[PDB]
């Protein structure tokens, strides 16, 4: 289950942050698994109920007075600010990072995975406030592309002098 | 570049035997943000989408078929194969290959289209359409195109088609444009879970398969209209 340099995002592709690894998916495609991304759906009714709607959330049907249908976070998150983070997670607050689960204390602790550029500063209860340094461990073997700090985090992009083509995801 | 797709396989298989197909992706790098589609067409039926994979491994394919089906993709040789399970008579038909966009707002786009093989097998629709069409040159024709609301009411539509002979062709695609090269005869409009395909100044050259297409998010993949056979009296 462990997401490392060596897992495949299935229709989406990896990034790094200051203490950990995650997949990320092409286009509009949400995560259903921490490994693989699929077609999202736009509406929740009754044909679609347990079809992907968001990162780790499918629809769901909600009993009632009228019946609804919603988009409600898989088993084991929760919905914050309309985001479903890890149960752990619950309101934690990283800083420039945000909470994960830690597959090293294997016995459901929330850390704090920091932007790259940041690390945690344990004199400020383990937050992404201390200015800090991480190497890039992607792979990146797609031709002329290259692990590059992109918006605090790592990932593989095209290389200097070249641009990626929106249609294709091509580095031309 | 210059993307174009072609099929090779068997043209012959005995019934129960496993059909292999193999599409050759050139001018064009399959290790791309796109579907890999297999779609095949019974000799005088409407189109039928087996399945398709992406170059991370990832495959959808068609419930239907899902206990008979393999596709596998080959990046280094920009290849990828179709594997059909215990063959039938039902399996005979012409098979495509072909390239489909991904995400909400290019699923169901399929752009090109290889030429097809035919497969013939020895002895041993979601979405309606009318299966007819007919008028006589200069009249306007209008092709419906009757769905749910999983696919048509909240995926794009897209329109193709088909000049006997050939392989299928995008004609409309997000539900009312136009690709270069399309005349602005062709219309084509959606309203609620129904969507209409209008071809005014009918011409002789017309006289084809049209088909209506949608991803549909039940059924997790793009859905085919059992097509409409547009013909135009007085003509050849």
């Amino acid at each position: 289950g462990k997401v490392t340099v060596d897992t495949v995002c299935k229709r989406g592709f990896l990034i790094q942050m200051s203490g950990h690894l995650e997949c990320k998916c092409e286009n509009d495609l949400v995560l259903v698994n921490e490994e693989t991304c699929e077609e999202k759906v736009l509406k929740c009714d009754e044909k679609t109920v347990n079809k992907p709607c968001g990162d780790f959330s499918k629809c769901i049907k909600i009993d009632g007075n009228p019946v609804s249908y919603a988009c409600k976070c898989n088993l084991g998150y929760d919905m914050v600010n309309n985001v479903c983070i890890p149960n752990e997670c619950k309101q934690v607050t990283c800083g420039n990072g945000k909470c994960i689960l830690d597959t090293s204390n294997p016995v459901k602790t929330g850390v704090c995975s920091c932007n790259i550029g940041k690390v945690p500063n344990v004199q400020d209860q383990n937050k992404c406030s201390k200015d800090g340094e991480t190497k890039c461990s992607l792979k990146c073997l797609k031709e002329q592309e290259t692990c590059k700090a992109v918006d605090g985090i790592y990932k593989c992009d095209c290389k200097d002098g070249f641009i990626i083509d929106q249609e294709s995801s091509i580095c031309t | 570049g210059q993307v174009q797709l072609q099929e090779s396989g068997p043209g012959l298989v005995k019934p129960s035997e496993t059909l292999s197909l193999t599409c050759t992706v050139s001018g064009f790098s399959i290790s791309s943000s796109y579907y890999w589609d297999w779609i095949r067409q019974p000799p005088g039926k409407g189109l039928e989408w087996i399945g398709n994979i992406h170059h991370t491994g990832a495959t959808y394919y068609n419930p239907s078929l899902k206990s008979r089906v393999t596709i596998s993709i080959d990046t280094a040789n920009n290849q990828f194969s179709l594997r059909l399970r215990s063959v039938t008579a039902a399996d005979a038909a012409v098979y495509y290959c072909a390239r489909g966009g991904m995400g909400t707002t290019k699923r169901g786009w399929f752009d090109p289209w290889g030429q097809g093989t035919l497969v013939t097998v020895s002895s041993g629709s979601v979405l309606t359409q009318p299966p007819s069409a007919s008028g006589t040159p200069g009249q306007r024709v209008t092709i419906s195109c009757s769905g749910s609301s999983s696919n048509i009411r909240v995926n794009y539509v897209y329109w193709y088609q088909q000049i006997p002979g050939t392989a299928p062709k995008l004609l409309i695609y997000r539900n009312d444009q136009r690709p270069s090269g399309v005349p602005d005869r062709f219309s084509a409009s959606k309203s609620g879970t129904s969507a209409s395909l209008a071809i005014s100044g009918l011409r002789s050259q017309d006289e084809a398969d049209y088909y209506c297409a949608a991803w549909d998010d039940s059924l997790t993949g793009p859905v085919f209209g059992g097509g409409t056979k547009l013909t135009v009296l007085g003509t050849k």
